[PDB]
């Protein structure tokens, strides 16, 4: 008969100062310690029926982990201590959970039973800190697929998609390919994503271990003058088309013409890439210090925008959007199923 | 109904013997129910000597012999004369040829003309043949085993040639006269027994029930030899080891008749004429009449540790030839010149006797059935369990039970062979090898693991020595309709007792069950010696691994075995027929052990399913006429649960080994979990499935696993009806199913997956007992659940509609869904149909007790019932009297139905009769034949206060009422209830299964207004998951097969049809409305409306929602609304209207019984199993009545309490004012103040009336239910003896039983009372002069009672109140006992502790003042009520009478009391006090 979701309150692992996180283009958190992750994991019930398992969309917003992650039985397994065979067993489900550990804004979080009048676990902080143990105490290795049938399948495309298409082709015995345009590999992880919400390293360490494994990428390739379809498909059986979704709508008003007005992905590509080569020196970006930044349209690539300004040290930032606020608490028409459309005041 | 037997013990024959047996079966007719007609014999029959003098006088042609060299027989023919004179021929040619002369034959006369228009019908022709023995039969033995063999042969003939003639009785001793004729009709139909030519010493009498309304002359009995009241619940595999055995019987006292009789048992027959022509066959077999009862019907000598070596050792001997036949039975025999009467081990039947000065016997279930002279009579006893009543007419005398034990007991040396003979299987100790495979997680993958299924089956068996607990019964689809592949095993239900024969509770009644199980060859049963004991034997049938070593390893040449691998590739037959030869070949080698392994098999050879091998073998076997020569062993990976094993063990398995289970569980230790080691973890298992099987054999009521391995306690769903003849001979399968091929393909095709499985090293999570993505389907997941709370929360119709879609389509869950409407009909308008408002009336909320349920979510319910005019139904916890005033905004939580259940805890007269239903629970969905336990941690003082208990006490409900014992006893439940309200509608509470029309078919001759079926799929606030899952079947069979055979038996019209489980949706409603279910129940889906998420954690107390617990923080997040429900309900209306409307329906009772609008959808035959099935069963409407019409009329009217006592009390009663009245009363008189009490609680309520205000003296002998539910402000007096039930239900009042005046021998010695007595009683006192019976105030709540000695499992579920015993107490005293105080007045201590339950009591002696002086006081007014010598004696010498008592109390309760006392002298209120102790002993 546990009792943790009465006897225990949820709490938040180590986090950097805000005033001095400013000052490095690092990790805005730190995982669970061993102590507090039993706790926390505690909490969870058991779950019958899980409600943070379902993954799937409600009223036009997902619930869940649409992976169908085993959420309640690692939790267990975290609870009792045993951390290999939680990794094992998220391992069943997820390929990268170290992007999800710290990326992911857990719809389960959401959805989850615990989540009515009380807050609900931190499953996103726990799933964190189960695969940074695991990486730390290197159970983490390539499985070298013995078996392996010639057949090429040639992925197109390094996004996170991309990878895990690899990786189950890979390990099914199939020898695939995947293209990418850009010189790093890792889709929006390595370019859209910042660096402070995900550090760039352990990007690379996982495009590393596919290697090892035989995913054998290949870079810098639009796929289009430089390979034809034709030739694609006389030379592979499948080739698939992990083509993401870049393009940017944008607003056909006067005035959006003088020069000033760069693509949010660009300007974040370009800082990016910059830090990783020359830790923004080679000056082939986009500097606002001393100048104005006004963002228009709100989500993730507004929070990174006004977090990049920020670093950089912008006089002044702002943010747009037209939607009204969000509210503290759930309305009437938002019950716990749904994903919560409540304040949040996220990191940036 | 019921049986008798009037005797004189010298040998003195006469008539008025006869005309007292009818007297007596005329006063038990009141006993039996009531049919479509009163004037139609239900059945009834009477047993008597020879009347020589009356043939003599009666032929005047035929040469009669002697008494004892001429036999005379009695046939039953049918009207056509050429088959008459045909049998007639041949049966005088047998006579010939066996050599004894035929000396004539006679025609009986009958008189049709006093017969009803049934029986007028079906009346054969009577005729009796006179055999005379030929010189050569010395002794009259030979003779009667002549005319034995000449029978067998006749009738042998008969059926071979098609012919319908039946032999009622062919003996040189005994005739019979039975049929289906009254009491009062027996007579006139024999004009013979008017003749007072008719002499005999001895004259049965029996009168049967007739559950179906299509009874039969030859089903009737008294039998050829014995006469048995009750039921056989090990029938199945009492028949197939008889049929086993009858190929190896050898006699020399038959010779080469044994080919002749080698069928012994009918098929086709009753129980009671198998276990007659059982008797009679081991009779001639040369075996004493007592001696075969005693081996049929054993006393329970395992874990019974007041029987003696010499019994024991016979007990033991004779359990390793022949099973028990368990069951309620109270048998008596005769063979002439000895008569025997006996009943079951646990002794679940009423068995009175009287005997008289002048030599005469008079024997009954009943005691007033005929007038006697208290000068007159002598003993006044009745028949105790394990001790038989003999009486020997040759002798003048009645054997002791001791003498005849002891005689037979030390007729051999059975404890020396047993001794001696006896073989060990020693392990060696260095032998140890703990069994692993490095493909574990591949052979788990093959035999269905998961995850779950460890984490929540195996770790919670070591941790707990239980299995686990659950709720919220299944929602996932049956196996034949799960898309999945599921192992053979759920194909299977596990059956239970619901009417006819009740459960029984394992733990408290330890000493009567039996694990002993036999492994080896069965030795000569006709003629036993030493060998037949040479044999293993075992306490427990699952093996350890190194047992099964041994056992393998064993080698000895007189106890070999032969492994035989059952793997398959292709053909399944041919896998089984290879197996088969194998045994075969083992058997004529010598083998006496067969081991059927899953062991060695890859992907090219997947195992067999273990339950139909052992099925299938066990089934050759005994069509061979060898299993009794060897015994199954099974070696299989699947097999790791309770249902697994009881399955192989009911399918004929003798030993199990899960060999899978343990790997598994050393790998868990091994990989650091599991601290636990291996061998306490494997031994710890073996004890909780060995627990869990035998909970499951008390569900069905059935004591010893010897007769469980043979009966087959299970009913398939979804089994082709081909399969189960070849292979599942006796099991039921309603619908058909899947075959062979499919079997064998889902089989294949795991194994093939499980071996392949090249990704994950990891099991995948189950779902049985929770949702899981992309697992197996539930009724209620998320997606359902959200949006039935968003329509209900919204008040909006596209939501529940949606909701409905997904329940309903995109998955088939239930038989129903398998159904689609024709579609071809004249669509009418919506304001065509009738309202939603008269159609939710209909509706329910379903029994979820208080306890289980949190306040606030039981008043919601009955709110929302009660304002849409529905019923809302209080469950087993009682109910608070505050509650049955409205509130002053008008909302009203009062529960219109009241449910009775074992426990009977807050049961009362004021209880009772502010309701307008009263249910009765036989079983629920989810745990049928079990009971349950509310622990003292969970027994809250706003519990214990609502159920009349202690605080932090635990509370148990045994699984069966222990007053209904039989379809009578139930409908004499029924009439008190009606006695109790007569103004309300009583109501029957079955699960579906198979036979269940007949058990309703018999509820409507019982007289139950209304009749509920419960599927399997229904919830539960705490079971074991086993009982959630494969238990049960669904309610649609249940439901089509109580329709049809209620129709048929023309019962329809006179009963209410109800049904619940898992319904959720208008289409539903619809279907069941359809198949013929004019109410509905809904439970689950009201729960997830206020606020469920279906977390499945009820019986954990830790609801998030504040729904099912008690917990005042979680229930301060209860956000549930009368409101939701009341719009459930009619969203819920509305489609049924839309429905009613699109099939052309203008009223509920017009489309109700139209299944011919349903056809089977083409979505079933698209599935690839569920295209097999036979749903025409289902579809099928016989011409009748299809809608309750006829009231029911009960028989209030006529009744005592109306006649005399209400016309002169009623004034009283209304005026407050003191009334005395005297009455004579005999046993037709049953409840005898129950409509009193009933109208004083409606007058005034729990206070009642002042004490001794009214006054009743009852004179002579009272019926069964005497003094039930008599509140505060009644006197009951009763000079002469009373019946079971006595005292039932107790609210207060008094009730004195004294000795007849006439009756001068010593009371504490002679019987007064019946068997239960004060059971569920809550408060009042009583105070009896003599002896009781079984079950001595099972749950007193706060009865104070004085009784001059009882009977066995006595207080054996008390919770409060005192006991008082001057005189001795049966065995397995305080089994339950949680609360109150018993003082008992003995000699010897030690035998009185023996004979004590040491569990959970203490025993102290009289310190106290307080309680001295309470004793004192109470014997004074025992004393002054009754002018009892023992209790005068007792006052006199109080000095030394209370240093020779002694004092038993529960330990909890003891300290609770302690604590509460402690706090109140240290200065807190009472509630403050009760609830700081509840929290200190409960921390
Ligand atoms: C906290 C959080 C923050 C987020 N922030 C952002 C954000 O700022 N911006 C954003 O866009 N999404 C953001 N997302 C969404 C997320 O990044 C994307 O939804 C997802 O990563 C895209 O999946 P993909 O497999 O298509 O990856 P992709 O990266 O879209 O995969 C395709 C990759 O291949 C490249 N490519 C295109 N054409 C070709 C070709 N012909 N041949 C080869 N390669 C080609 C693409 O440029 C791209 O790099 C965020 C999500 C979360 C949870
Ligand atoms: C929490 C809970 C408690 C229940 N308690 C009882 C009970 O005490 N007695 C009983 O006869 N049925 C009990 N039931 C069963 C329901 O009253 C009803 O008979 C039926 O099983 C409900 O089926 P459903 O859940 O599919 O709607 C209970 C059900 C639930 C969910
Ligand atoms: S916290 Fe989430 S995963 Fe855990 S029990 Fe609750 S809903 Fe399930
Ligand atoms: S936080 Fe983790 S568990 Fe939750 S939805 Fe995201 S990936 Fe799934
Ligand atoms: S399943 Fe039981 S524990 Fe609560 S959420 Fe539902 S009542």
């Amino acid at each position: 008969k546990p009792t943790g979701f009465m006897e225990i309150k949820r709490e938040k692992p180590a986090e950097r100062d805000p005033l001095t996180r400013l000052k490095d283009w690092k990790e805005y958190s730190a995982p669970f310690s061993e102590e507090a992750s039993k706790r926390q994991g505690a909490r969870c019930m058991d779950c019958g029926t899980p409600f943070c398992q379902i993954g799937a969309d409600i009223n036009g917003f997902t619930s869940g982990c649409p992976i169908y992650n085993l959420i309640p039985e690692w939790n267990g397994l975290v609870y009792r201590g045993r951390w290999k065979e939680a990794l094992e067993r998220l391992l069943k489900t997820n390929n990268f959970p170290e992007f999800t550990g710290r990326v992911c804004p857990a719809p389960c979080e959401g959805s989850c039973t615990l989540a009515i009048s009380d807050p609900a676990v931190s499953i996103k902080n726990i799933e964190r800190t189960i695969i940074d143990k695991g990486f730390e105490n290197g159970w983490i290795q390539p499985r070298i697929p013995k078996k392996r049938t010639g057949k090429k399948v040639a992925i197109v495309g390094s996004g996170p998609a991309g990878l895990a298409s690899a990786d189950q082709l890979n390990q099914a015995g199939h020898s695939v390919t995947v293209f990418e345009r850009a010189d790093r590999a890792g889709g929006l992880l390595t370019y859209g994503i910042p660096n402070m919400k995900l550090e760039k390293g352990i990007v690379e360490r996982r495009i590393k271990l596919l290697t090892q494994e035989g995913i054998d990428f290949v870079t810098n390739t639009e796929i289009g003058v430089d390979i034809t379809a034709d030739e694609l498909k006389e030379q592979f059986d499948a080739v698939i088309l992990c083509t993401g979704a870049q393009k940017q709508r944008d607003l056909l008003i006067e005035g959006r013409d003088s020069k000033g007005v760069h693509y949010a992905m660009d300007y974040l590509t370009l800082a990016t890439k910059s830090y990783l080569d020359s830790n923004f020196k080679d000056k082939q970006f986009i500097d606002a210090k001393g100048k104005d930044v006004i963002v228009i349209g709100g989500g993730d690539t507004g929070a990174d925008c006004v977090a990049t300004a920020l670093r950089q040290k912008a006089k002044s930032v702002h943010q747009f959007g037209k939607h009204p606020k969000l509210p503290p608490a759930r309305t009437n028409d938002n019950m716990w199923p749904e994903q919560p459309h409540v304040f949040t005041l996220e990191y940036a | 109904c019921g049986i008798g037997l009037y005797a004189h013990l010298k040998g003195k024959q006469t008539h008025d013997i006869v005309k007292q047996g009818l007297k007596m079966l005329c006063q038990l007719d009141h006993r039996g129910g009531q049919g479509s007609d009163p004037d139609t014999g239900d059945g009834a029959g009477l047993l008597v000597q020879i009347p020589d003098a009356f043939f003599r006088k009666e032929c005047k042609n035929i040469n009669l012999p002697e008494k004892e060299r001429y036999g005379v027989g009695m046939v039953f023919f049918s009207q056509k004369e050429d088959e008459r004179k045909k049998i007639e021929k041949q049966i005088n040619a047998l006579i010939e040829q066996e050599g004894q002369v035929v000396l004539g034959w006679r025609t009986v006369p009958v008189n049709v003309g006093k017969i009803g228009t049934v029986a007028q019908k079906s009346c054969p022709f009577v005729r009796q043949v006179f055999i005379g023995a030929s010189s050569d039969l010395k002794d009259n033995l030979s003779f009667e085993r002549k005319l034995y063999v000449i029978r067998k042969q006749a009738e042998n003939w008969g059926v071979t040639e098609g012919l319908d003639f039946y032999f009622a009785s062919l003996s040189s001793q005994t005739i019979v006269y039975k049929g289906l004729l009254t009491p009062e009709q027996v007579d006139a139909f024999y004009s013979d027994l008017q003749d007072e030519a008719f002499v005999s010493a001895f004259a049965l009498v029996h009168s049967r029930f007739s559950t179906n309304t299509f009874p039969t002359w030859e089903r009737a009995h008294p039998n050829r030899y014995l006469v048995h009241n009750g039921e056989i619940n090990t029938l199945r595999g009492n028949i197939n080891w008889m049929r086993a055995r009858e190929q190896q019987f050898v006699s020399e006292s038959f010779g080469e008749d044994l080919n002749k009789i080698l069928p012994i048992l009918n098929a086709d027959g009753s129980d009671s004429s198998i276990l007659d022509n059982a008797f009679e066959f081991f009779v001639m077999a040369g075996r004493k009449p007592a001696h075969t009862a005693m081996m049929l019907i054993p006393e329970p000598w395992t874990e019974n540790t007041h029987m003696s070596k010499e019994k024991r050792a016979f007990y033991e001997y004779h359990s390793s030839l022949m099973e028990p036949w368990d069951g309620p039975t109270a048998i008596s025999f005769t063979d002439g010149k000895q008569i025997g009467a006996i009943l079951d081990r646990n002794g679940l039947r009423p068995a009175r006797y009287y005997v008289t000065k002048d030599d005469y016997i008079i024997f009954s279930s009943e005691v007033g059935v005929i007038e006697v002279e208290q000068e007159n009579v002598l003993y006044k006893n009745r028949l105790e369990p394990g001790k038989m009543l003999l009486i020997d007419l040759e002798e003048g005398r009645i054997i002791s039970d001791e003498e005849v034990k002891t005689q037979i007991a030390t007729e051999y040396p059975y404890q020396k062979w047993l001794e001696e003979e006896l073989v060990q299987v020693n392990p060696d100790p260095e032998s140890r090898e703990e069994e692993q495979f490095s493909d574990l997680l591949t052979r788990q993958k093959a035999f269905g693991y998961t995850y779950e299924d460890i984490q929540k089956y195996l770790i919670p068996v070591i941790k707990e020595g239980k299995d686990p607990l659950g709720s919220m019964g299944n929602d996932a689809p049956l196996a034949v309709l799960s898309d999945r592949a599921q192992s053979l095993f759920n194909y299977f239900k596990q059956l239970f007792a619901q009417v006819t024969n009740p459960p029984i509770d394992a733990i408290r009644e330890q000493l009567v069950t039996s694990t002993m199980t036999w492994l080896g060859a069965e030795g000569d049963l006709l003629h036993p010696s030493e060998r037949n004991v040479r044999r293993i034997k075992l306490y427990t049938p699952v093996l350890s691994n190194e047992q099964f070593y041994a056992l393998k390893t064993i080698v000895h040449p007189d106890l070999k075995s032969q492994k035989i691998d059952v793997l398959f590739s292709e053909d399944l037959e041919r896998g089984l027929k290879d197996m088969f030869t194998q045994a075969e070949k083992a058997i004529s080698q010598g083998v006496s052990l067969l081991i059927l392994s899953d062991k060695k098999m890859n992907e090219r050879l997947t195992p067999i399913p273990p339950l139909l091998a052992v099925s299938a073998l066990h089934q050759h076997l005994i069509r061979k006429g060898l299993r009794t020569k060897v015994s199954i062993i099974v070696e299989s990976g699947e097999a790791r649960e309770v249902h697994h094993f009881a399955a192989l063990i009911g399918y004929g398995a003798d030993a199990i080994n899960p060999y899978l289970a343990y790997a598994t569980y050393k790998q868990e230790i091994d990989e650091g979990r599991l601290d636990i080691s291996y061998e306490e973890a494997v031994s710890k298992y073996g004890k909780s499935i060995t627990e869990g099987v035998v909970k499951v054999m008390s569900k069905m009521g059935i004591s010893t696993v010897q007769s469980y391995r043979g009966a087959q306690i299970f009913e398939a769903v979804g089994i082709s009806r081909d399969v189960i003849d070849r292979y599942f001979s006796g099991t039921a399968s309603q619908l058909g199913g899947i075959d062979l091929q499919t079997i064998a393909e889902e089989a294949q095709r795991r194994h093939r997956e499980a071996y392949q499985d090249d990704y994950s090293k990891t099991l995948e999570p189950g779902s049985d007992f929770q949702w899981r993505n992309g697992g197996e389907h539930h009724a209620f997941n998320p997606k359902t659940i959200h949006t039935l709370q968003w329509a209900c929360r919204r008040n909006d119709y596209n939501l529940f509609k949606q909701y409905t879609k997904a329940a309903d389509e995109e998955r088939i869950g239930f038989l129903r869904n398998l159904f689609a409407f024709d579609g071809n009909r004249k669509p009418l308008k919506l304001e065509e149909v009738e309202s939603a408002e008269s159609i939710v009336k209909r509706f329910k909320t379903g029994a979820m007790s208080f306890g289980s349920l949190s306040k606030e979510a039981h008043e919601a319910l009955a709110i929302a019932m009660n304002r849409l005019g529905g019923k809302s139904n209080s469950g087993e916890g009682g109910e608070d009297p505050k509650r049955f005033v409205p509130d002053e905004n008008g909302d009203d939580r009062r529960s219109a139905i009241k449910q009775i259940a074992s426990g009977r805890f807050g049961v009362k007269s004021h209880y009772l009769v502010n309701a307008d239903e009263l249910q009765i629970k036989m079983a629920q969905g989810a745990k049928p034949g079990e009971g349950g336990q509310l622990p003292g941690n969970k027994v809250y003082p706003w519990v214990a206060d609502v159920r009349g208990s202690t605080p932090g006490v635990g509370l148990i409900s045994p699984p069966p009422h222990h007053d209904i014992y039989s379809i009578e006893d139930l409908a004499q439940l029924i009439h008190d209830l009606k006695n109790a309200n007569r103004d309300a509608r009583i109501s029957v509470k079955l699960v579906s299964k198979a036979g269940v029309g007949t058990i309703a078919a018999g509820v409507a001759k019982a007289t139950a207004d209304v009749i509920v079926i419960s599927g399997y799929d229904g919830g539960t606030g705490a079971s074991p998951k086993t009982s959630i899952k494969h238990t049960g079947l669904p309610w649609e069979l249940g439901l089509a097969e109580a329709h049809q055979t209620l129709m048929l038996n023309g019962l329809r019209d006179r009963v209410v049809l109800e049904t619940d489980g898992k319904l959720m949706t208008g289409r539903d409603v619809v279907m069941a409305a359809l198949l013929g279910a004019e109410e509905f129940g809904f439970a689950t889906a009201p729960l997830v409306v206020l606020g469920c998420v279906m977390m499945r954690a009820c019986h954990l107390d830790t609801c998030p929602v504040g729904v099912a617990t008690q917990n005042p923080e979680l229930r301060k997040k209860f956000m549930g609304d009368p409101d939701h429900i009341v719009n459930y309900m009619l969203f819920i209306a509305e489609e049924v209207r839309e429905y009613m409307a699109a099939l052309g329906f203008k009223t509920f009772d017009e489309m109700i019984g139209r299944t011919d609008v349903l056809h089977v959808s083409e979505r079933a035959k698209e599935h690839w199993k569920a295209s097999q099935l036979d749903l025409s069963t289902l579809l099928y409407q016989p011409e009748g009545v299809r809608t309750f019409q006829s009231p029911q009329n009960h028989k209030i009217d006529q009744s005592l309490d109306i006649t005399t006592i209400l016309p002169a009390v009623q004034e009283a009663i209304e005026s407050g004012k003191e009334a005395d009245i005297s009455i004579e009363i005999n046993n037709t008189n049953r409840v005898a103040g129950t409509i009193t009490g009933s109208e004083i609680s409606k007058r005034y309520g729990e206070e009642g009336l002042p004490e001794d205000t009214i006054k009743l003296h009852f004179t002579g002998s009272a019926g069964q239910s005497f003094g039930a539910f008599v509140p505060k402000g009644m006197t009951l007096y009763l000079d002469g003896d009373s019946n079971d039930y006595v005292g039932k239900g107790l609210s207060g009042g008094k009730i004195i039983v004294k000795s007849s005046e006439g009756f001068n021998s010593a009371s504490d010695d002679n019987v007064i009372i019946g068997n239960v007595a004060f059971y569920g009683a809550t408060s009042g006192e009583a105070y009896i002069n003599g002896r009781a019976g079984e079950r001595f105030a099972v749950r007193n709540s706060g009865v104070n009672v004085v009784v001059e000695g009882i009977g066995d499992h006595g207080c054996e579920y008390m919770t409060g109140g005192s006991v008082v015993v001057l005189g001795d107490v049966g065995k397995n005293f305080a089994a339950g006992m949680s609360g109150g105080i018993a003082y008992v007045l003995t000699e010897d201590v030690k035998a009185f502790k023996r004979k004590c339950n040491l569990e959970m009591i203490l025993f102290e002696s009289l310190e106290d003042e307080k309680e001295i002086q309470q004793i004192k006081a109470m014997l004074e007014r025992h004393t002054a009520y009754t002018n009892s010598q023992k209790a005068e004696d007792l006052l006199d010498q109080w000095e030394d009478s209370v240093k020779k008592f002694v004092k038993v109390i529960p330990k909890n309760y003891k300290q609770m009391l302690a604590s509460i006392e402690e706090q109140k002298a240290a200065g807190l209120s009472d509630e403050e006090a009760i609830m700081f102790a509840f929290e200190a002993n409960t921390k």
